[PDB]
């Protein structure tokens, strides 16, 4: 009862990855409300329940399945699906609480975690930072085998936590930027697993803050500059839209244009 | 969620300075911590962050002499400023990002707090 999205890691190319994440944007968002180029997600406000999700359904060479679950309005992953079991992230307000109750409706097991698909405590559940753990195809491989088998109580809670943080880079944050897609389109081009570095980090880190920065700017100029880093950890300053326009793909909805 | 604010003041170069800053209220997916600074006439920088997961950054003028450590227990950072400069001198503002659908879905500054180094 919403719309998915197939995606395999089995036999994957940089072509096969990148009509997957570009379809992905697509039903995050119509791309009708844009400011300064950049396409905003739908607000969540008045957003129907029947459009607030989307699926994007993996499979990977053993031939197991997981269905993830988006919702359009962050284009996050706030739970999936493996066979007849559903496990969803902590919500932050009562609200989504609500919502996630129309994910997965036919599935026997429905169950929430005690945390949030934050990465602070994904990485914390997972024991490494994000520069830990590599990115790439392969990686992505290994995460549909992980989360599959969490509902065979075989994955326990540090892997799992670490294969929501490849999926989740590669899947949402590749759909928010444009760079991290091309970061994962060169590991997958070389058929090369490799860790993120500063520059993606930071991307992911300030999504929100950029979103409003845009949003919020005179004309397209940053009320304050927001600071990232380049790939060898080195500070780089955003004062306006204008350079975030080849990184950023989709924003959330911040205000009204 | 509420940011309580401590420490900083007046120092000499060459001195030391502990600031801290509790967070409480909505808390539960809060992600990185940290410390901007911002002098009269000058843009805003972070001068250190951490996550609860341990990673840190600093801004490169204050390697060496400031370290950051967080407690996850009581949502609390500190950041501990040795052989202050002048150049320290400025407005610390304690900045708290969080959410369990983004990284920073909610970004709470504190009130500020005055350092000041003599040269
Ligand atoms: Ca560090």
């Amino acid at each position: 009862q919403y719309p998915i999205i197939n995606f395999t890691t089995a036999g994957a190319t940089v072509q096969s990855y990148t009509n997957f994440i570009r379809a992905v944007r697509g039903r995050l968002t119509t791309g009708a409300d844009v400011r300064h180029e950049i396409p905003v997600l739908p607000n969540r406000v008045g957003l129907p329940i029947n459009q607030r999700f989307i699926l994007v359904e993996l499979s990977n060479h053993a031939e197991l399945s997981v269905t993830l679950a988006l919702d359009v309005t962050n284009a996050y992953v706030v739970g999936y699906r493996a066979g007849n079991s559903a496990y969803f992230f902590h919500p932050d307000n009562q609200e989504d609480a609500e919502a996630i109750t129309h994910l997965f409706t036919d599935v026997q097991n429905r169950y929430t975690f005690a945390f949030g698909g934050n990465y602070d405590r994904l990485e914390q559940l997972a024991g490494n930072l994000r520069e830990n753990i590599e990115l790439g195809n392969g990686p992505l491989e290994e995460a549909i085998s992980a989360l599959y088998y969490y509902s065979t109580g075989g994955t326990q809670l540090p892997t799992l936590a670490r294969s929501f943080i490849i999926c989740i880079q590669m899947i949402s944050e590749a759909a928010r930027f444009q760079y991290i897609e091309g970061e994962m389109r060169t590991r997958i081009r070389y058929n090369r697993r490799s860790a993120p570095d500063p520059s993606v980090i930071t991307l992911e880190n300030s999504w929100g803050r950029l979103s409003t920065a845009i949003q919020e700017s005179n004309q397209g100029a940053f009320a304050s500059p927001i600071q990232l880093q380049r790939r060898n950890g080195s500070k780089f300053s955003v004062y306006d839209v204008s350079i975030l326009i080849p990184i950023i793909a989709l924003m959330v909805y911040r205000c009204a244009p | 969620v509420q940011l309580a604010e401590t420490g900083g003041g007046l120092a000499q170069a060459g001195g030391s300075l502990r600031l801290s800053c509790a967070a409480s209220g909505s808390i539960f997916s809060i992600n990185a911590m940290g410390w901007y600074r911002q002098a009269p006439g000058k843009e805003r920088e972070l001068v250190a962050d951490i996550s609860g997961s341990g990673r840190t950054n600093y801004a490169d003028s204050v390697k060496g002499r400031f370290t950051i450590s967080r407690d996850n227990a009581k949502n609390t950072v500190s950041l501990q400023m040795n052989s202050l400069k002048p150049e320290d001198t400025a407005v610390y503002y304690c900045n708290v990002v969080g959410g369990s659908y983004y990284y920073d879905e909610y970004n709470y500054w504190g009130q500020g707090t005055q350092v000041t180094v003599s040269s």
